[PDB]
RNA sequence: CCAACC
RNA sequence: CGAGUGGCUUGCUACCUCGAUGUCGGUUCCCUCCAUCCUGCCCGUGCAGAAGCGGGCAAGGGUGAGGUUGUUCGCCUAUUAAAGGAGGUCGUGAGCUGGGUUUAGACCGUCGUGAGACAGGUCGGCUGCUAUCUACUGGGUGUGUAGGUGUCUGACAAGAACGACCGUAUAGUACGAGAGGAACUACGGUUGGUGGCCACUGGUGUACCGGUUGUUCGAGAGAGCACGUGCCGGGUAGCCACGCCACACGGGGUAAGAGCUGAACGCAUCUAAGCUCGAAACCCACUUGGAAAAGAGACACCGCCGAGGUCCCGCGUACAAGACGCGGUCGAUAGACUCGGGGUGUGCGCGUCGAGGUAACGAGACGUUAAGCCCACGAGCACUAACAGACCAA
RNA sequence: GGUCUUAAGGUAGCGUAGUACCUUGCCGCAUCAGUAGCGGCUUGCAUGAAUGGAUUAACCAGAGCUUCACUGUCCCAACGUUGGGCCCGGUGAACUGUACAUUCCAGUGCGGAGUCUGGAGACACCCAGGGGGAAGCGAAGACCCUAUGGA
RNA sequence: GCGAAAGCCAAGGCCUGUCGGGAGCAACCAACGUUAGGGAAUUCGGCAAGUUAGUCCCGUACCUUCGGAAGAAGGGAUGCC
RNA sequence: GUGGAAGUCUGUUAGAGUUGGUGUCCUACAAUACCCUCUCGUGAUCUAUGUGUAGGGGUGAAAGGCCCAUCGAGUCCGGCA
């Protein structure tokens, strides 16, 4: 994939419960896979700021639970690096549910999303309301 | 059905055993090309600490941008090219063939060998002219020492000895440029040989750890669940099968870890100046203060702060030079804290 | 740059940015400020802060 | 599969 | 239908072992095989392209995470370049586990008049040992080569030190009616592996500083105990990874294969002689060890009445003993002290305020006070201690 | 089959069960995915009425399953604490010992060799280590069979 | 303090749950403290460890042999002067 | 409201016991020990001393458990070489 543009500490793995940061009616997202990844034996596998997931809907509206779906991560709880060495972290963990294109499904986006998520996902900030 | 799995640790840097020379020796070095040059320098490790850079690259989509980026403090004061060693070729390889030596020793040159009084540097130089003449001539080197008195922050009074190869242009030319130098006082510097912003490959022993287990000498795994509890927590499995019936020097041990020569490579060379800009406040950490000589190392460089570290023109870089980067920002902070 | 919460200025190359749930950032010089933040301490009560000085 | 008797 | 190879399954045999070679599965750690799952290079196609399908060379590297089940196997899910198979006493219990199996208790079904039986099911159910030899990982002392210091050589030895993927430009291009849709090459990044390092982020930090509960020292101050910190908050050095750095290109010879010249056989023929090319594979390149390489090495200087070394002393860039390294007045090697740089968070005492209360009394607030306390770091500084001194040595 | 053996021929209930071989039975629930578990169906290899059937509030260091919470069980390991370990003074055993013994790769051999054969490697001694081998030590195999053995 | 509970302290007893000396004191082991993000992915199985916790106020379901279930659950409070 | 029942609840009160760790130990501190966790704790309770039942016999809320480290028939000596 294109550079993210900064340093990732993979904060989450397969299994993690996070948060579905759109209006696509999914509440709770659980990490299944991480697009592109292969790790190596006894290791989870890892997913972190940047990286495009599969995942199955935990909560949510009737219709949306159980779905597996793709999507993308928007924020973490752990830090990432910039070019100029400061450390960036958020709130909490979120994902944006993505469709075959990496366009968002959800018609908006909730909470901040990072620059750097924005620079691979387009479409997926042209949905941004912040963006840190 | 037992998943596969890279073996824990490589097979390639051992024994693992303590190194017989503190003194990095380098095993290669640059092809001959350029004009006729001294091969290699060194220096002494201080600490680190950071700067910020322009993007040189010009190949990057910051091309142009601040760049924080991570430097290790070596100072590097003038050694000298004390002598010239020439080797010739044999059926059993390259073999010392005499040396030029000079008259100027620095103070304290006698705290290491029991420097000439009486030698000739004619009949020597005559030897080895005749050697190329005949063509059984091997490659040219200097034997070279440094000044540690120059740094107040390292103890040592007894020079470091090294052997550094002089590559260039035609034979005649560079045996004559090693001659020039060594006659001198062989008084040389950092400059002399390296440009900020050129690859050097850096050698120089670890630091010591003593005897560590497996886990941390080779990285095997610790015993998990249930296994970490029963009486066994940092020992590996097994040393071996039943047959065959002897322990394999490949498995993970116990042993020395630490203390081992090593050569880094393709280690980018940010800064060469003189003077204490790039010294911290406090002064670094078990180390003390600079302020004179010194080189700016891109990241890390083998061994603990006073440990003598060499240079090396990059024998293998895998990017093309870009001279003089701009340094816009050195931190001074403290690095207590 | 300046550290949010107690005032001195952060060295170049260095420190955190908290990016709250709302959107809103928090530049931190060190782990120190971000603890006694998330203790709730208010900068301006504590003594050895620039703020409060 | 299997680690005895069936 | 015919001919074989293997020794993973199963059967057969009873050769070895019953004064015992612990039994399945798993786990951990190491080496290997190729009948190749991926990766490299090829050939064919019912090969336009993209992609399939089949075949050849090839074992360098990789082949992962999860749900049921003790399971092996297998079924299933999402990832993936691919998530290949097999040998090592079905590798691995003087390594682990104890779910299964596999005693003694007990139940069900079936069988038995009964005692009791059932690779049928079910709940519970015990794993000893201070390593002699050998083997290997690391560390020493001697002898040999035959006075000392310093620097090297390189026979040998180890490596995967690198493997793989995604993205961009090429290009919506070649190809194709369209749908669809490449490559050479140049780039950016990710992943697995590898070696190192701590400026940054993160952990620790029973150094340290602070808050505070119970109790005891009459109160105050200052402390002990509450497990080797009572509890809580912060955290220096150091050590660490979750942090940071670095890990080619290019040559040489080949396999499959593509060809050239070319005859036996006037022609033809990549082959018989000769030759041009051509794989992640082989060799070199690169890293690491390496004078005990018995052909036991090379060079330079010093010394044989003295070069060098040992004891001793102050110490760590070193360290389980041993070893290693630095300094010893020609000196800043360690400590004290003073600065600097750090940690904590505003000391004791006193003054004002303070809900109230006749008053006594009074939790606490502000000031004094960027205070007080503390520091495994740095600088300065010979104040203290590196003194005195003994000895070996061609 | 629409009686026959041998008296009767399984009723109420329960049911793939701690009983079902077939079997991961089929449907559903739950999970990304559930040989598990729960509900239903049920022709029950081979349920069933004091050989008690069914049912059941309460109880349980009893067996199985699910959820919330939490966490170094795990990803993937790090740093620290105390006692050992290591060095020194003193004290001072035991297990085990046919002999020799510096081994390694192959082979051979009663077919599972440090000692046989061929090669390879190998200067002596000592310290620390984790235990690959000595089909290691410990116990005249608790299995199996055999004995004109025992209980 | 509910307490013959914990913890601390008297009277009284002891330093004999009787080998010491030394190395910032390595590997490894026994007990144990602290661990970012993820949070059972580990495992036959949450085994081990942890989470919760005292007291008061509010509030408390299915089911039931009407006893119980029940401290169900869930929510709030807590010092000092 | 009173009353204060209970093979009733909590409880390392005393006291009794022992689910798990398959922890420590396993030439032990110990021929059944140590630590944490755990169960019972007004009763078919626990406990001291005295006393009775004896080997094909006792005793047994039954496990072939127990009858002095010995039990699907104790121990000693004898039969017995
Ligand atoms: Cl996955
Ligand atoms: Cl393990
Ligand atoms: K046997
Ligand atoms: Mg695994
Ligand atoms: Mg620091
Ligand atoms: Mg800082
Ligand atoms: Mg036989
Ligand atoms: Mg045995
Ligand atoms: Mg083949
Ligand atoms: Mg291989
Ligand atoms: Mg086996
Ligand atoms: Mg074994
Ligand atoms: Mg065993
Ligand atoms: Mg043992
Ligand atoms: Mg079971
Ligand atoms: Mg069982
Ligand atoms: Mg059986
Ligand atoms: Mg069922
Ligand atoms: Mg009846
Ligand atoms: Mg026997
Ligand atoms: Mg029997
Ligand atoms: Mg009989
Ligand atoms: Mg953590
Ligand atoms: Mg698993
Ligand atoms: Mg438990
Ligand atoms: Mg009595
Ligand atoms: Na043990
Ligand atoms: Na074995
Ligand atoms: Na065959
Ligand atoms: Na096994
Ligand atoms: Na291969
Ligand atoms: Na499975
Ligand atoms: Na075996
Ligand atoms: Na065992
Ligand atoms: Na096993
Ligand atoms: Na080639
Ligand atoms: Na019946
Ligand atoms: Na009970
Ligand atoms: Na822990
Ligand atoms: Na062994
Ligand atoms: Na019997
Ligand atoms: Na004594
Ligand atoms: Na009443
Ligand atoms: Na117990
Ligand atoms: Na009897
Ligand atoms: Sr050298
Ligand atoms: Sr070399
Ligand atoms: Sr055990
Ligand atoms: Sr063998
Ligand atoms: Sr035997
Ligand atoms: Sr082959
Ligand atoms: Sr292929
Ligand atoms: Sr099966
Ligand atoms: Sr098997
Ligand atoms: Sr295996
Ligand atoms: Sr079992
Ligand atoms: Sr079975
Ligand atoms: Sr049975
Ligand atoms: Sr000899
Ligand atoms: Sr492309
Ligand atoms: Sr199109
Ligand atoms: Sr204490
Ligand atoms: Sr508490
Ligand atoms: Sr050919
Ligand atoms: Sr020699
Ligand atoms: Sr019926
Ligand atoms: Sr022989
Ligand atoms: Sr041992
Ligand atoms: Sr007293
Ligand atoms: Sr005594
Ligand atoms: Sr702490
Ligand atoms: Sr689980
Ligand atoms: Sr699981
Ligand atoms: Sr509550
Ligand atoms: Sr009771
Ligand atoms: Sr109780
Ligand atoms: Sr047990
Ligand atoms: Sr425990
Ligand atoms: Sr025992
Ligand atoms: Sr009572
Ligand atoms: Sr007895
Ligand atoms: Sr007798």
């Amino acid at each position: 994939m294109e550079a993210l543009g900064a340093d990732v500490t993979q904060g989450l793995e397969k299994g993690s419960l996070i948060t579905c940061a759109d209006n696509t009616g999914a509440r709770e997202l659980k990490v299944i896979s991480v697009h592109g990844y292969s790790g190596t034996k006894n290791r989870l596998p890892k997913a972190g700021l940047g990286d495009k997931i599969t995942v199955s809907v935990t909560k949510g509206t009737p219709e949306m639970r159980r779905q597996v779906l793709e999507a993308v991560v928007v924020r973490q709880r752990k830090p990432i690096r910039r070019p100029d060495g400061t450390r960036v972290k958020f709130e909490d963990n979120a994902a944006v549910i993505v469709d075959e294109n990496e366009d968002p499904r959800g018609t908006e986006l909730k909470g901040p999303i990072a620059r750097e998520v924005a620079q691979r996902f387009g479409s997926v900030a042209s949905a941004a309301t912040m963006i840190v | 059905p037992q998943p596969s799995r890279p073996r824990k640790g490589s097979l390639g840097f051992g024994p693992r055993k303590r190194s017989t020379s503190e003194t990095p020796r380098f095993n290669s070095w640059p092809s001959d090309d350029g004009q006729p040059g001294v091969q290699g320098f060194a220096g002494y490790k201080a600490g680190m600490t950071h700067v910020v850079l322009v993007n040189d690259e010009p190949n990057s989509p910051r091309e142009g941008m601040e760049e924080t980026v991570p430097v290790t403090v070596i100072e590097t004061p003038p050694m000298r090219a004390v002598a010239l060693r020439a080797y010739e070729d044999t059926p059993y390889g390259q073999r010392p063939l005499t040396e030029v030596w000079t008259d100027e020793f620095h103070s304290e040159l006698d705290r290491t060998l029991d420097v000439p009084e009486d030698h000739d540097p004619d009949a020597a130089e005559e030897q080895i002219r005749d050697a190329h003449e005949a063509g059984d001539l091997g490659d040219l080197r200097l034997i070279t020492h440094t000044v540690p008195d120059a740094v107040p922050s390292v103890p040592k009074k007894k020079p470091d000895v090294m052997e550094t190869r002089v590559g260039g242009g035609s034979v005649s030319d560079r045996l004559d440029h090693a001659l020039d130098i060594v006659e001198d006082g062989g008084e040389h510097a950092m400059n002399d040989i390296f440009r900020a912003g050129e690859y050097a490959d850096v050698a120089g022993v670890t630091k010591g750890k003593g005897t560590q287990g497996p886990v941390k000498r080779w990285g095997v795994q610790k015993r998990k669940g249930k296994h970490a509890r029963q009486g066994w927590r940092r020992r590996i499995g097994n040393l071996g099968p039943w047959n065959p019936s002897r322990v394999r020097s490949t498995v993970p041990q116990q042993g020395q870890t630490g203390y081992h020569q090593r050569t880094e490579l393709n280690k980018r060379l940010i800064d060469i100046g003189e003077g204490d800009e790039p010294t911290v406040d406090g002064g670094f950490v078990n180390y003390g203060e600079v302020d004179g000589p010194y080189t700016l190392v891109k990241g890390s460089v083998p061994g603990p702060d006073k440990r003598l570290v060499r240079f090396r023109p990059a024998v293998r870089p895998n990017d093309q030079p870009r001279l003089d980067p701009e340094v816009r920002y050195v931190s001074n902070e403290s690095n207590q804290g | 740059r300046e550290c949010d919460y107690c005032g001195t200025d952060i060295e170049p190359g260095t420190g955190t940015m908290f990016v709250h749930k709302d959107g809103a950032t928090t530049h931190f010089c060190s782990s120190k400020c971000e603890n006694n933040a998330d203790l709730g301490r208010e900068a301006r009560n504590l003594e050895w802060t620039d703020t409060a000085r």
